[PDB]
RNA sequence: GCAGAGGUUCUAGCUACACCCUCUAUAAAAAACUAAGGACCACACGA
DNA sequence: CTCTGAATCTCTTCCTCGTGTGGTCAGGACG
DNA sequence: CGTCCGAAGAGATTCAGAG
């Protein structure tokens, strides 16, 4: 079965491996983050719940005052999202919150409250995402990128190498929370533990064992093992363990029981261990010499006077053993070194540390963190307790205790968020271990310790700023507050928590303004997973490890689709398939492989346990039975590609286009270009500007559709059904029976978005894609966005490509474009411009809109009306006037030189309290008609489809055709139907449409009133006025044009057609590329592209020529069917005999203008398929024909290649780019460019410039041009007047911005002046 | 917005300080930046120009030109007549365009030769128009490429811009004396299309009377482009004192050869347009051309030969195609032996014959050696494979294949940039630099396995890393150098100093990396050199060394010459021209006053950006 | 045409970068005409 | 016991130009 | 109506080993 949309253009799907997942919805990322902040979790778990519990105590400092939440509500936005974007305000919805406030008796802690007073309080304003989800901030629909950081929890790091430039590797690590303090053990290079918090001066890290409660006994009982040392008569009979002597050195001679078992010079040997463990040796005498090499662990004083004899961790010497043996201590406690592995670490830091005592250590700790001031026991006491174990200053979340639990090899997931000395002991014990040997240092790079911070994580992180930032104010005012005296409104207010979250998410470093000139654009701007942000390394402070693409990137994050430049790598994109943990991990789709059969189970893995199982590779092939027909498949068990054999293997990929993101996963025959190529190609299709035409790429992936239907640029049918009238603005979709609610459920309206100004000036333009009458299922394509052409992502156009070098003009990378490109307008881009007047105070008097303008001609105020506003529809061109707005003594808006177009509508605001202009009054007047308009069609539409939904009820039981028609359609209660079920649906509706009609009018009235309110505008302006310019941008020489395949070039000539090359059949190629492009950089896949777009305009072509003549339809449907097999089998197996035979005709007019083919990622089309195709029809299986030259008319030799390969248009026109200036508004320090942009200016004629005069004997331009061309101000005016005088003579005068570095540096205080 | 404010030594300070950013380069009026465009048709000491932005540009040219002519009385007028466009305007503007010259400036100008000076040609149009030879001094691509223009106002800066920056003027890059302005990528390909033979071709074997002829027969279709046909050539040599001397022979050769004859000047010798005619020796012959005709007729040549590869290379029709590309034969088998290799090995090292490393070096070796064997297989079956009569039995010639003549010609390509096409693509690194144990086998002709494309742009992402820090590692390199230079100008023109460097061909345990001739060229001598006969001076002690006196110390057989090297120079605040040598631009010694420091600055941070990051002695030959 | 004012237009026009005429304490026979301001930080992208 | 060399700590950048956007001391009421 | 609140190297700075 087939969408009734895909059987108008059903898409050749190559692929042999058949999907089992389909695509999941590809802004997942987004709207299911955000579906889970602003939802009311009654867990209190991830939400704006959690911010408000974390943060709602409220104890006031002896004054028996307490504020709780009960409950919140997010209020219906005041304005709906196409409002809010022509207004300029934020899509927002007020944040209705309850609060309970209750007062206790003074001295009653138990006792109940007095009084309970609850209300709902307003405060803050949090913005909502559309259905798009993409936020709306100051009428720019601006989307938050999702911040792939580290993650929180404890990190092993080395810093192997550098340090100490000797050679000798380091180990450190970092206690990193997701809000507090880091906390950084590190190694001195004589191997001592130093710790280094918030990256401050190190220090001695037993201080912070001393700082949690801990004398040395119990650091040295901790962090090593007690040896116990007997005193006997024969020499201190000493207790030597078996398991200690492993990998030890022949200390002395071994010998127990009276039998000697290692001698001197004599390494102990594991047999020599095996036979003393059945000899069981437990006590080993030993020399004295040996004793004086061990450390005392516990302190230890004599039982008569108990003074100090020997204190703890210091080496041991004969006058030690000699007081030891005297005073009687039988029992003696030594620490167990090895310098092989069980090193001392912490006994070296404890002889660097002088501290003894734990309020030592806070002092030296206040010392070390707050400088400057007397410490005092209870201040560092209190500042270590805020600063470790306090919830508020210090919180790890879920995600870091997982991660410490997994670090540690834990068994509890959860845990407290604050530390803990159990915590602390752990990893200090973990980093001993390692600096031992066993265990390993862990990779930062690795996607298990590097979670994605959404939009709701990041948005729950900033509401829980403004809720500490209200609550120290509300604490405040509550220490000398008093009771019921007051509502629980004043101490908290909107305004620190709502512009705390206005500046989130209008003015941030991860706020991205979407980049909106593509549905391709969109779809991976929102999926885009950037490094760089808060909280997240810098470009600068990034290291080339980040940067670059880990093993475990694999199904996660695209390695293919990042943006070149200062940041590669840091804005990865992800992966299709890849989805966010609840954790904020990177899962990743896995087939489940059982004892030898891939099934169809799938399991997100995240990257630390895709390590443990092994991967199959997408490519292997099967039986139908899950069986591998491969007894080796290759495989990717701890990131290193291994074959492995069937039974081995435990996990397959999910499909094969798992590792590219849906940037690159577009891009046809990806598995053949080069990855740098790729990585090209895909950057560019992000950038391509919508064509006036959009058309379905004849070669692609099959994922355009997914992309265009996920991405909000189309108009998707929510409810199947029939489109009962379709219209170029709006669409009316009439649900089936079996597909409506039985109450409010009518039929469905669309209404498509007409030319509306993008972020980037393109059009977002939609047309509808059905006719009357059409049917339409759940979840369908209705309108054509912008580069969408039935429903597939149509970004570029593709047209025919002739891959020889033509006289030069296509010499390096440069495009040739035909004649019949630009006849066709197969690239003109409708861009929308803002040119917004503003009417600001101004002194003496403010200025005036109307159209009396001194010093002007009546021809430019001809386009203007009566009241200087530019009549919509008109066709201004460069340096018109606009809108008149004259100064109180002539700054009327113009248009910019150069650009052009015709106006499409002009919007005016106006601040309530100034009378409106003649102008502003129509356009509200025709705004008011609009809308009555619009509420009128949907009330008939409506009540249209409730009449037949009644009429339908009504043919059983009491039908009555005939009465109906008499009495009118008003009223209809009065008719007799039988006392049923069906008698209380029809009183229902009644019901409802009794209600409905006496809320027509309110919400007419509501909607009159926001179109005659005064809406919201800066502080000090009158009016202000937007007007919106359509500039039609043809395709020019100079236009950056680009293949999907990396190709990219600047038209250098518009060709004319009889120029082309054009080949037997006589039609010329619409561009004609460079060869010279495809072996260095190597995008072979342009050429696959070209092969197979060549045999599908062939399968397009002779599909015209049965359609064009009067065929049957039978030779359509078998060459239709001959063309979707094809040979080699393949996924799609689309049978024509189950059609119509009536849209078998729509399908083949459908594919006249060409055959789709989706070519997937990494198993498309290959050779064999792509020669049997262009064998299907007329055209050669060698893919390349011979060209006549359109000048000379004699073939080329060597036949050349040909084809029709999708390429797209940039939106780096060369229209943009133009800048040439000679004289204008200088700067600051009088450089006259001004730093040049739509502003007029020069081009800064930078270092390299002037060293590259310097090399020349250039010293007259460069002295012109660092002097009288730039900054000196007399000899500019000089300069102007010697060359309109005709002397080009220079005046050199002295450049001011050397007089500016002479003042500036005096004013430092450095007298810098010259001799005379 | 919490960041520290700027104080009065942050402006002093730093890439935005005071210094870098209005003193030492500062914007500029008379400035303009555009797209470029290729436009062939236009000669190197001209380019195209948007008429708007010599409209904008030329403004008080074109106001100084009405009040002179009378159409407007004032500035003012005359200003509200260029906005009008009006058609007088155009034909003032063409009247100071005529001899102005406009310095177009790529933004990353590494060397000297980064801003060029250029005649502009009014054209119809937005995008600036470069003339393609100076695209590889520009190392300007056509990918969206914009540079900008400036425009010189006195008649000073004109004059030196016609002087010294034209691109008529840059012919020898100032790093080497190798030309800069050389056929770069498709006009060599059309001369090296031009310059081939079939071993059987229409109309081979006829006499011809002369390039005319040549042209004659292969504009009419009845003689192919490059057939073996004898012609009649009237070759000119100047072996006298100046005077050409004229030499007719009947030098066997192809028609396409024989087109380019007319192209030459008549001072070049007919044996440096008879060979395949690739990069490198187009370069040879285009040095020859400047050493031995001089500067104007080696632009006219080069104008002609760019015409003539143009023209050619779009007739050649040298397209790509997936049948251009061959898989060798013996590709699979190879591959079957190495899979066989690398299965004894881990065979081996299961049983514990070899250990883990051991056995990744092997593995590492016989990838490699596989490697090899399957790139030179892909050769042979790329310039081997092709087969082509004689008008007899069967013959083996060179072959035609478009992606081997693309890339043996030098046009563009590479070993390693064919081999990932056709042959393996090679074993691919770790980010960490360490070997994958397997390699990608597939090329990308065929497809690619997931995991192939995955250790691909792993390598791919670390090359593009790598290029970013290198392009900022370069620039700041390039900073130092200029800077502990510019103080080092040509302020004398001898110092009368017999030291110097005694200059030894350098020998690293190989062959001869750089022979005498080619790293004493160009530079005055210290003492006299002297031949196997004692007490001779071949070579006077002051006398700088060009190109007739290094062919001289060749066939002397000189082995050690001592030079003055500027180090060596006494000079004050400066160093000589004879310490110097020659410019490495003009033919001759260096100026006296030309700064050489930023120079050699230049020369030197240019190619920071193609840089990288990371028993018994036997006898070679008799002697 | 260099310090000011007036003139036929259109409040005001004396070279202000700036457009016509008069003279040194007085205002009109006269058509082409008029305006002299403007930073930093972040994001994305191109080479 | 006074310097020696050596580890430690602190400073100083770390390309070069473009083109679109958006955010920025924020005195505030009283004589 | 105005007015007063990572990384990479160099060099200075401790800092230390050995007679
Ligand atoms: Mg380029």
């Amino acid at each position: 079965v087939y969408s009734y949309t895909e059987k108008k253009r059903i898409r050749k799907d190559f692929g042999k491996r058949p999907q089992v997942l389909d695509v999941p919805y590809l802004l997942s990322i987004q709207l299911d983050s955000f579906q889970k902040f602003i939802e009311q979790d009654p867990e209190g778990q991830y939400g704006l719940e959690a911010a408000f519990r974390s943060v709602f105590p409220i104890q006031s400092y002896s004054g028996n005052s307490e504020l709780q939440y009960v409950s919140y509500r997010l209020g219906e936005p005041v304005f709906d999202v196409q409002e809010c974007q022509i207004r300029g305000v934020t899509y927002s919805a007020p944040l209705r919150v309850k609060l309970r406030l209750v007062i206790y008796e003074r001295e009653a802690p138990e006792g109940t409250v007095k009084d309970i007073k609850e209300q709902e309080v307003y405060m803050g304003e949090i913005p909502l995402m559309t259905d798009n989800g993409t936020f709306v901030i100051n009428g720019t629909e601006r989307v938050i990128v999702s911040q792939l950081h580290r993650s929180p929890g404890v990190f092993f790091d080395s810093d192997k190498g550098k340090t100490h430039s000797s050679g000798k590797v380091l180990y450190n690590a970092r206690i990193i929370p997701y809000r507090g303090s880091w906390l950084d053990f590190e190694f001195d290079p004589k191997d001592n533990l130093f710790v280094r918090i918030d990256r401050r001066r190190k220090l001695p890290a037993t201080i912070i064992l001393r700082a949690l409660n801990y004398t040395t006994e119990q650091i040295l009982d901790l962090f090593f093992e007690k040896v116990i040392f007997e005193i006997r008569d024969n020499k201190l009979q000493m207790e030597l363990v078996p398991e200690r002597l492993r990998g030890e050195t022949a200390s002395f001679d071994i010998e127990a029981n009276g039998k000697v078992y290692v001698e001197k010079g004599r390494r102990i040997t594991a047999r020599h261990i095996r036979q003393l463990e059945k000899d069981d040796v437990k006590l080993i005498e030993v020399p004295v010499e040996y004793i004086a090499g061990k450390v005392v662990a516990k302190d230890y004083i004599d039982e008569s006077t108990g003074e100090l004899i020997c204190a703890a961790n210091m080496e041991l010497s004969l006058d030690l053993l000699a007081k030891l043996s005297q005073s009687g201590h039988k029992r003696i406690e030594t620490l167990f070194t090895n310098d092989l592995d069980h090193g001392p670490y912490i006994s070296e830091t404890l002889r660097v540390d002088p501290t003894n005592d734990r309020l030592s250590a806070l002092v030296e700790i206040y010392r070390m963190m707050r400088p400057g001031e007397p410490p005092t026991r209870e201040a560092a006491e209190s500042l270590f307790e805020n600063l470790f174990f306090s919830e508020d200053r210090y919180d790890l979340s879920a995600v870091g205790r997982m991660k410490f639990n997994r670090s540690l090899l834990r068994e509890e997931i959860e845990g407290s968020g604050i530390l803990s000395k159990d915590d602390i002991i752990d990893v200090m014990k973990k980093l001993i271990d390692i600096r031992n040997g066993k265990g390993e240092v862990d990779d930062i790079d690795h996607l298990g310790n590097r979670r994605i911070r959404s939009v709701g994580e990041m948005a729950e992180n900033q509401f829980r700023v403004g809720l500490v930032r209200v609550e120290r104010a509300v604490k405040e005012r509550l220490s000398l507050g008093d009771l019921d005296t007051l509502m629980p409104q004043d101490m908290i207010n909107a305004k620190p928590i709502s512009a705390a979250v206005k500046e989130f998410f209008g003015s941030s470093q991860l706020s991205q303004f979407m980049d909106q000139n593509n549905p391709l654009s969109e779809i991976t701007h929102k999926r885009r997973i950037s490094a760089l942000g808060p909280g997240g390394l810098t470009r600068e402070r990034a290291g080339f490890e980040v940067r670059d693409v880990h093993p475990t990137h694999y199904g996660r994050v695209c390695p293919i689709e990042t943006p070149e430049g200062p940041n590669i790598g840091l804005i990865n994109s992800l992966s299709v398939y890849a989805q966010t943990n609840e954790y904020g991990f990177l899962e990743t789709p896995y087939r489940k492989v059982t004892d030898g059969v891939v099934t169809d189970e799938i399991h997100y893995l995240s990257a630390i346990e895709e390590g443990n199982y092994v991967i199959a590779q997408a490519n292997s092939n099967l039986d139908e039975e899950g069986h591998f027909v491969e007894d080796l498949v290759t495989c990717r068990s701890k990131g290193e590609s291994s074959l492995f054999s069937r039974d081995q293997v435990d996990y397959m990929d999910v499909s094969t286009q798992q590792v590219v993101s849906v940037g690159a996963s577009l891009i046809p025959f990806l598995e053949h270009d080069d990855a740098n190529r790729a990585l090209m190609g895909a950057n560019m299709q992000r950038q391509a500007v919508p064509t006036l035409r959009a058309d379905k790429p004849l070669v692609g992936t099959g994922m355009e559709r997914a992309v265009a239907v996920d991405s909000g640029v189309t108009a998707v049918a929510k409810r199947g059904g029939v489109v009962q009238y379709v219209d170029a603005s709006r669409i009316v979709i009439k649900v089936n029976e079996d597909e409506m609610y039985p109450g409010e459920a009518g039929i469905d309206i669309y209404n498509l978005t007409k030319y509306t100004r993008s972020n980037q000036n393109t059009c977002i333009n939609q047309m509808p894609c059905v006719s009357l009458g059409e049917p339409v299922e759940r979840g369908d394509v209705l309108a054509d966005g912008p580069s969408t052409d039935l429903g597939e992502l149509a970004l570029g156009q593709n047209m025919r490509v002739a891959f020889m070098p033509w006289n030069g003009y296509n010499f390096e990378d440069s495009i040739l474009v035909s004649e019949r490109v630009v006849q066709e307008d197969r690239f003109t881009t409708i861009h929308i411009q803002e040119l917004a007047c503003v009417s600001r105070d101004t002194k003496l008097g403010p200025e005036e809109i109307t159209a009396d303008i001194p010093n002007v001609g009546e021809a430019a105020l001809s386009k203007l009306d009566e009241s200087g506003i530019v009549y919509i529809g008109a066709e201004v061109t460069g340096g018109d006037i606009l809108v008149g707005k004259v100064t109180p003594k002539d700054s009327s808006l113009r248009v910019p030189n150069g650009v052009s177009g015709t106006v499409i509508d002009v919007q005016v605001f106006t601040r309530d309290g100034v009378e409106k202009d003649k102008r502003a009054l129509e356009i509200e007047e025709m705004q008011l008609k609009q809308a009555k308009k619009d509420l009128s069609e949907e009330l008939q539409i409506l009540e249209a489809g409730l009449f037949s939904r009644i009429r339908a009820v009504l043919v059983a039981g009491g039908v009555e055709a005939e009465k109906l028609d008499k009495l009118p359609r008003d009223r209809w209660l009065e008719l007799g139907l039988t006392d049923e079920e069906k008698q209380n649906q029809l009183e229902q509706l009644a019901e409802q449409y009794d209600e409905l009609k006496h809320e027509f009018e309110k919400k007419l009235e509501a909607k009159r009133r926001k179109i005659t309110q005064g809406d919201d505008l800066a502080p000090g302006v009158l009016k202000i006025v937007k007007v919106y310019l359509a500039v039609k941008r043809r395709i020019q020489p100079g236009d950056k044009m680009a293949g999907r395949h990396g190709n990219k070039g600047v038209i250098s000539k518009i060709n004319p057609i009889e120029d082309m090359p054009y080949d037997e059949n006589g039609t010329p190629v619409d561009i004609v590329l460079n060869p010279l492009g495809v072996p260095s950089r190597m995008n072979i896949g342009q050429i696959l592209e070209t092969h197979l777009g060549m045999a599908a305009k062939g399968i397009g072509d002779k599909i015209n020529a049965m359609l064009k003549q009067q065929q049957e339809v039978a030779k359509l449907r078998e060459f239709i069917q001959r063309a979707y097999d094809l040979g080699a089998d393949v996924r799609q197996k689309v049978d024509l005999s189950t059609f119509s035979d009536e849209e078998v005709m729509r399908l083949a007019e459908n594919l006249r203008k060409g055959m789709p083919i989706a070519t997937p990622v990494f198993d498309g089309a290959k050779e064999a398929e792509i020669k049997e195709l262009l064998k299907l029809g007329d055209l050669p299986t060698s893919g390349q024909i011979r060209l006549y030259d359109g000048r000379t008319g004699e073939q080329f030799e060597r036949p050349v290649t040909v084809g029709y390969m999708y390429m797209l248009k940039l939106n780096h026109l060369v229209d943009d780019k133009m800048h040439a200036r000679s004289t204008g508004s200088y700067s600051l320090v009088t450089q006259q460019p001004l730093g040049g942009k739509a502003q007029f200016g020069g081009q800064r004629f930078g270092e390299m410039e002037v060293w590259a005069l310097e090399a020349y004997g250039a010293a007259y331009t460069l002295q012109e041009m660092l002097t009288v061309k730039s900054d000196d101000v007399n000899g500019r005016t000089k300069m102007y007047k010697n060359i309109v005088d005709g002397n080009h003579q220079m005046e050199p005068g002295m450049p001011e911005s050397f007089n500016v570095l002479l003042k500036e540096i005096r004013s430092l205080g450095i007298n810098i002046e010259l001799e005379d | 917005n919490k960041r520290p404010l700027k104080s009065l030594a942050d402006m002093i300070k730093g890439k935005q300080g005071r210094f870098r950013q209005n003193l030492l380069g500062k914007r500029v009026d008379y400035s303009g930046r555009s797209v470029i465009t290729v436009g062939p048709y236009l000669r190197l000491h001209q380019c195209g120009l948007p008429k708007k932005m010599a409209l904008e540009l030329f403004k008080p040219f074109i106001y100084g030109k009405l009040e002179l002519r009378g159409l407007a009385t004032t500035i003012k007028a005359a200003k509200k007549m260029v906005e009008r466009e009006e058609a007088v305007v155009w034909d003032i503007l063409d009247e100071v365009i005529r001899e102005h010259p406009v310095l177009l400036n790529r933004a990353p100008t590494l060397h000297r030769l980064g801003i060029q000076a250029f005649e502009p040609v009014l054209i119809e149009g937005k995008a600036i128009q470069l003339h393609p030879l100076v695209c590889a001094a520009y190392n300007a691509d056509f990918d969206g490429d914009q540079m900008a223009v400036h425009v010189p106002l006195t008649l000073e800066a004109q004059l030196e811009a016609r002087a010294l920056m034209m691109s008529t003027n840059n012919i020898l890059s100032p790093a080497n004396g190798e030309p800069i302005i050389v056929p770069s990528q498709d006009v060599v390909l059309g001369l090296y299309y031009m310059t081939r033979d079939c071993v059987n071709a229409k109309g081979e074997g006829m006499v011809l009377t002369g390039p005319k002829e040549a042209e004659r027969l292969y504009r009419s279709g009845l003689a192919s482009l490059h057939a073996r046909v004898k012609v009649r050539i009237t070759e000119y040599e100047k072996d006298a004192n100046g005077e050409l001397v004229a030499k007719t022979s009947l030098k066997d050769t192809t028609v396409g050869r024989a087109i380019l004859w007319m192209i030459v000047p008549k001072g070049l010798p007919y044996s440096i347009v008879n060979q395949a005619l690739g990069k490198k020796a187009i370069s040879k012959m285009l040095n020859t051309c400047y050493r031995i005709l001089g500067l104007k007729p080696t632009v006219i040549f080069a104008d002609q030969i760019m015409y003539t590869g143009f023209a050619y290379a779009a007739r050649s029709g040298a397209s790509v195609g997936i049948d251009d590309m061959v898989i060798p034969e013996k590709k699979h088998e190879i591959i079957s032996e190495a899979e066989a290799e690398v299965a004894e090995i881990q065979e081996q090292f299961q049983s514990g014959l070899v250990t883990a490393g051991e056995r990744y070096n092997k593995v590492i070796d016989i990838w490699a050696a596989a490697n090899d064997r399957v790139s030179k297989a892909m050769m042979d079956n790329l310039q081997t494979e092709t087969v082509i009569n004689r008008d007899g039995q069967e013959e083996k010639q060179v072959s035609f294949n478009s992606i081997y003549m693309m890339a043996d010609s030098g046009a563009r390509g590479s070993a390693a940039q064919i081999r990932q096409l056709a042959g393996m693509r090679g074993l691919m690194a770790k980010p960490d630099g360490s070997i994958i144990e397997t390699p990608i086998t597939a090329n990308f002709r065929e497809g690619l396995n997931v995991l192939q494309y995955f250790i691909s742009t792993h390598g791919a992402r670390k090359g593009l890393a790598d290029t970013a820090l290198k392009t900022a590692n370069s620039g700041y390199l390039t900073r130092r150098l200029v800077d502990v230079a510019q103080d080092l100008v040509v302020t004398e023109d001898d110092c009368g100093t017999h030291e110097g460097i005694m200059m030894t061909p350098v020998i690293e345990g190989g062959d001869v990396k750089e022979p005498l001739r080619d790293r004493v060229l160009g530079r005055v001598t210290a003492e006299d050199v002297l031949k196997p006969g004692t007490a001779d001076i071949l070579v006077p002690r002051n006398t700088l060394l060009h190109e007739q006196w290094c062919d001289l110390l060749e066939e002397n057989s000189v082995d050690a010459v001592k030079v003055r090297s500027v180090v060596s120079c006494d000079t004050d605040f400066g160093v000589c021209a004879h310490c110097y040598g020659r410019d490495l631009a003009r033919g001759h010694i260096i100026n006296k006053g030309e700064a050489i420091g930023v120079i050699a600055a230049q020369s030197i941070g240019e190619p920071g950006t193609q840089l990288t990051m990371r028993s018994s002695i036997q006898v070679k030959n008799k002697g």
